[PDB]
RNA sequence: CCGAGGGUAGGGCCCGUGACUGGGGCGAAGUCGUAACAAGGUAGCUGUACCGGAAGGUGCGGCUGGAU
RNA sequence: AGCGCCGGCCAACUCCGUGCCAGCAGCCGCGGUAAUACGGAGGGCGCGAGCGUUACCCGGAUUCACUGGGCGUAAAGGGCGUGUAGGCGGCCUGGGGCGUCCCAUGUGAAAGACCACGGCUCAACCGUGGGGGAGCGUGGGAUACGCUCAGGCUAGACGG
RNA sequence: UUGGAGAGUUUGAUCCUGGCUCAGGGUGAACGCUGGCGGCGUGCCUAAGACAUGCAAGUCGUGCGGGCCGCGGGUCCGUGGUCAGCGGCGGACGGGUGAGUAACGCGUGGGUGACCUACCCGGAAGAGGGGGACAACCCGGGGAAACUCGGGCUAAUCCCCCAUGUGGACCCGCCCCUUGGGGUGUGUCCAAAGGGCUUUGCCCGCUUCCGGAUGGGCCCGCGUCCCAUCAGCUAGUUGGUGGGGUAAUGGCCCACCAAGGCGACGACGGGUAGCCGGUCUGAGAGGAUGGCCGGCCACAGGGGCACUGAGACACGGGCCCCACUCCUACGGGAGGCAGCAGUUAGGAAUCUUCCGCAAUGGGCGCAAGCCUGACGGAGCGACGCCGCUUG
RNA sequence: CCCUCGCCAAGGAACUCUGCAAGUUGGCCCCGUAACUUCGGGAGAAGGGGUGCUCCCUGGGGUGAUGAGCCCCGGGGAGCC
């Protein structure tokens, strides 16, 4: 009745833990940062944008994101971000 | 290479789309015969240009919608209604073929 | 990896192995990538091996593992002479 | 507090699904069947190609009832149905599992087999 | 939110079965008659229609695949 | 050393028993007191660690017919028109080259199959080598017939 | 041009039409009567019914820290083994089955400027400096078991932070290119683990990038059974705009907008079937078939789900619901042979609870080696073919 | 005790000649709706969902003047008890 399936199961528990943690913080930040875009709050936007792309390709260097995610989920924050402060502007740091 | 084919347009009437109608004859396979078949492709037309009537090229290419993996390629005849008539006329005879 | 290895045809107490390149994940008398030789080990004929040598120095050139006794029989067909 | 015409809930896997009460089997003239009574009962309905089949004639014991029990310890419990056990002449579950609840009541007037394949005992 | 499934209610198709019932095939050692095959003893056949224990008959119209 | 068979198809014949019985049977058919046709027997035919039966597939079946059938009376012409789709379509000349045809090239795994050789004493089985294919992609080419566009005609058809 | 036989039976007789029938080959066969040997094959076609017991996936002390027994010898140390634990890599291969599926599932040829790929190979560069958790372990609570709860401790190839930027990721501009391909400038963001010897030197690792190789995802053309006594079908339905999601396109998912999409070239519906390489027959054309072997697919008691991961929505991993069975101390708990054998049911009918990792192959390991019901062999059965005997 | 009326545990027609009587159901809006048919119907078939208030956005009509005010018929969103 026994196997080290089992210890395969126990890993897989403790994997999952920090990963769900780190993709809800990217998620936290990069809404964080879009909603302050929205509103910009030019620097203040791009400060946590800085944050959430840390935290981005962060997770991309093992196995919580795909690098191709952190790709996609990188691109389209920036894209968000710049495009809401055109109804505003204008860039205060960086970037870019 | 990406396979292009050769049809009439005779549909318009999604914004963004055509529907262009392919045919192609080969012998039967076994009674000989040289029989046609065709067959509607929805076809890409992002510059909503082609028109109904319109002899056309269509390319395969990367999905675009469901049931839409092609794009037209490029014009070559203007004005076929004649086509399109036959297609319509086909259809509206269906009418007749119910109970 | 990609591996070159002995594949058993032949029958019942009368092997016969063909010298292939085939994924290692394959079974052993599965869809092999390339023939590239073969093994007779109970040597019943005048050529009881043979090796595509020009073949065999590729696959290894471009990252095939041999097995053990592939790693033999391909260096008794020298393809290691250097 | 089951009696002639009430029907019931069969907590089993007989096939059975409801069961119309047509007498209480405790004594001459009962008025009323609680839990751990022995009731006779049609089958109303049932489900296709069970042990029981719809019209039969069976018997069953009530396991829970809507109407609350009460007990020596000043305490009472009442269950949300009615609902019977089928049973064969010798008090044993002519099916094989049994399904919620029962009444503690059922151990005490020895229907230990079924009190022992009840998930919870209350 | 979606969601296995559970529950309620109403539909569709299919299969099994049913008091009784309609003909059908067969069997054949029976009853009744003899409708068709000969001009088959009323030429036959026919669509329809009404009718008769039964094959059938008669009307209307048709065909000859009708003998003399 | 066994099993089937010995009326015809189908290779293999006589005696007894039975008497439309018992029974055989794939089809035609055998048995009602001289049965090569039932049962046994002698003998015979065919196969042989097999022989027979049942089931199922293709075959014979040109009996769904492309190769390769038919429709007065054998089964089979729609009761008759009108007409949609479709299928099919006269003579001459050009352009295109879709069908069609040619060459090249890629693909067409391995096993199997086919030819050669070889290993198990043979074979089966198994190994090495050889030979290709349809079909589809690609490049090039041909233009008679079919197609398509274009221009002529009058024998089809329509009209005065 | 290596290929093509027919016969019986409608009549008194005839010719014709026409059905029935037969001789041939074939099989995962079965039944009867009989039965000596060997070889190679080959054997649950029915209940994708239900299964007692063993066995079918592990390995590394050259990642780490402990326990228990011993060896070496002055409480401590080394050395070996063994046992879990933490950490890898495997467990997504390999093996079974054919239920579902008439579909881009399969076949064949193509597309990806819309994509991924662990270990393997080639090439570019690199490993500085900090900090922490959790088991094992000590201490309590709970059971018959399954087991588990809580308190505290400690190591690492475990986790995190900063440093470092060859490079790589992303937004904007610009050049080539032309679907998201390649290059470049500014801004921003991202690395790491060390262990071992014979110890200023090598081995195995660890990191980021580029290319390769191999394995895949998705897409398109054409092909793929029966019923039209199924003729109409369609509201995520067809298209669009924006977003979500993924490795990636896409109504795959969502919001809004438009009113479309499909169908006698047979939609929709019903029935049946995993498809192919092949197999069997046939002169061929064709018909029939898909067992063994190879390829793809699908499934893992019936269903749904995601987690971990290069890869799974995972046969011998996890969660939940159902059905069934079992265990028990009656409080509670456990299972999934369509892996190899084996039992039972069903059936006309289909095998040994065998032996071994020696060979080939696979997994982990520097290696020794360990595991391997894959496989190699042996057993049963005229089931088949081939060979041989009873002279 | 009778009338008229309100409630009732468990059961739910076992009442009785008979569900007699009383329950149930109940308006409007939306979804949805069978046999059969004289093609009207059967149909309010059946069955089901919605229904208050608050804030924000919004479409059309009447009266005005084309506007404001007034009156009419809506739609979408977020919420509260
Ligand atoms: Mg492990
Ligand atoms: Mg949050
Ligand atoms: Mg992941
Ligand atoms: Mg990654
Ligand atoms: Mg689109
Ligand atoms: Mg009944
Ligand atoms: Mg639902
Ligand atoms: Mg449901
Ligand atoms: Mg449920
Ligand atoms: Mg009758
Ligand atoms: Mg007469
Ligand atoms: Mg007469
Ligand atoms: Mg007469
Ligand atoms: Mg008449
Ligand atoms: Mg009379
Ligand atoms: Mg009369
Ligand atoms: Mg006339
Ligand atoms: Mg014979
Ligand atoms: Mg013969
Ligand atoms: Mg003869
Ligand atoms: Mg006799
Ligand atoms: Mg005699
Ligand atoms: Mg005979
Ligand atoms: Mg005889
Ligand atoms: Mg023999
Ligand atoms: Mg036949
Ligand atoms: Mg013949
Ligand atoms: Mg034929
Ligand atoms: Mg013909
Ligand atoms: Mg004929
Ligand atoms: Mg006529
Ligand atoms: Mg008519
Ligand atoms: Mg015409
Ligand atoms: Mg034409
Ligand atoms: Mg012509
Ligand atoms: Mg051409
Ligand atoms: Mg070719
Ligand atoms: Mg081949
Ligand atoms: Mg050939
Ligand atoms: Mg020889
Ligand atoms: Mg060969
Ligand atoms: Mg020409
Ligand atoms: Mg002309
Ligand atoms: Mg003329
Ligand atoms: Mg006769
Ligand atoms: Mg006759
Ligand atoms: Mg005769
Ligand atoms: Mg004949
Ligand atoms: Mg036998
Ligand atoms: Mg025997
Ligand atoms: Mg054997
Ligand atoms: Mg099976
Ligand atoms: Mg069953
Ligand atoms: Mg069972
Ligand atoms: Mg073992
Ligand atoms: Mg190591
Ligand atoms: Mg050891
Ligand atoms: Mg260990
Ligand atoms: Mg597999
Ligand atoms: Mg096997
Ligand atoms: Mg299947
Ligand atoms: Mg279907
Ligand atoms: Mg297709
Ligand atoms: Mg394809
Ligand atoms: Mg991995
Ligand atoms: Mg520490
Ligand atoms: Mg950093
Ligand atoms: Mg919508
Ligand atoms: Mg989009
Ligand atoms: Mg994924
Ligand atoms: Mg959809
Ligand atoms: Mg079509
Ligand atoms: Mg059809
Ligand atoms: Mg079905
Ligand atoms: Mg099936
Ligand atoms: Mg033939
Ligand atoms: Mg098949
Ligand atoms: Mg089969
Ligand atoms: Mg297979
Ligand atoms: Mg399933
Ligand atoms: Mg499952
Ligand atoms: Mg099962
Ligand atoms: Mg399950
Ligand atoms: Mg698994
Ligand atoms: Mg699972
Ligand atoms: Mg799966
Ligand atoms: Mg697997
Ligand atoms: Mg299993
Ligand atoms: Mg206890
Ligand atoms: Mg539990
Ligand atoms: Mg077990
Ligand atoms: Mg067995
Ligand atoms: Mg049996
Ligand atoms: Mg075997
Ligand atoms: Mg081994
Ligand atoms: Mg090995
Ligand atoms: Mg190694
Ligand atoms: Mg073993
Ligand atoms: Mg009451
Ligand atoms: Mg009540
Ligand atoms: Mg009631
Ligand atoms: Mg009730
Ligand atoms: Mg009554
Ligand atoms: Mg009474
Ligand atoms: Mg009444
Ligand atoms: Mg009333
Ligand atoms: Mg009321
Ligand atoms: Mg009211
Ligand atoms: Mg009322
Ligand atoms: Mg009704
Ligand atoms: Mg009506
Ligand atoms: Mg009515
Ligand atoms: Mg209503
Ligand atoms: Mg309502
Ligand atoms: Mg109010
Ligand atoms: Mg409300
Ligand atoms: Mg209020
Ligand atoms: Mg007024
Ligand atoms: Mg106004």
């Amino acid at each position: 009745r026994n196997l080290s399936a089992l210890k395969r199961h126990r890993q897989s528990l403790k994997r999952r833990l920090r990963n769900k943690a780190k993709k809800s913080a990217i998620k936290t930040l990069s809404k964080k940062a879009i909603q302050l875009a929205q509103e910009g709050k030019a620097e203040e936007a791009l400060k946590i944008m800085r944050k959430a792309e840390s935290l981005i390709d962060k997770a991309a260097k093992g196995s919580t994101l795909h690098k191709n995610a952190a790709a996609r989920r990188k691109s389209r924050l920036m894209r968000k971000v710049r495009q809401l402060l055109e109804a505003a502007g204008a860039p205060l740091i960086g970037g870019g | 290479p990406k396979k292009v084919l050769t049809g009439v347009v005779v549909s318009d009437k999604m914004q963004k789309t055509v529907t262009v109608l392919v045919e192609r004859q080969f012998p039967h396979p076994l009674y000989g015969k040289v029989i046609k078949r065709s067959k509607k492709y929805l076809a890409h037309d992002p510059e909503e240009k082609y028109k109904l009537g319109d002899v056309v090229e269509i390319i395969e290419s990367r999905p675009i919608s469901k049931r839409k993996r092609f794009r037209v390629l490029r014009l070559v005849e203007s004005g076929r209604m004649d086509l399109v008539e036959k297609y319509l006329i086909r259809r509206q005879n269906y009418e007749s073929l119910s109970k | 990896m990609v591996k070159i290895r002995l594949a058993r045809f032949g029958s019942k107490h009368n092997p016969h192995y063909r010298i292939v390149v085939t994924d290692a994940r394959r079974k052993r008398d599965g869809k092999y990538i390339e023939k590239i030789g073969y093994y007779d080990p109970r040597k019943t004929t005048p050529d009881w091996l043979k090796v595509d040598v020009e073949r065999a120095r590729y696959w290894l050139s471009v990252g095939a593992q041999p097995t053990d006794t592939a790693r033999r029989l391909l260096r008794q067909a020298g393809v290691f002479r250097q | 507090m089951i009696q002639p015409q009430t029907y019931l809930e069969v907590a089993d896997n007989t096939g059975a699904r409801k069961i119309m009460c047509i007498r209480v089997l405790k004594g001459s003239n009962a008025k009323y069947a609680t839990v751990g009574d022995v009731i006779v009962a049609s089958v109303k309905e049932a489900i296709p190609r069970g042990a029981v089949k719809e019209g039969d004639v069976v018997k069953a014991v009530v396991v829970r009832t809507k109407k609350e029990i009460k007990r020596p310890d000043g305490s009472a419990i009442r269950f949300d149905d009615n609902a019977a056990v089928i049973i064969n002449n010798q008090l044993e579950p002519r099916g094989t599992r049994v399904f919620g609840p029962v009444a503690r009541e059922l151990r005490e007037k020895g229907f230990m087999k079924i009190v022992s394949l009840a998930p919870e005992v209350l």
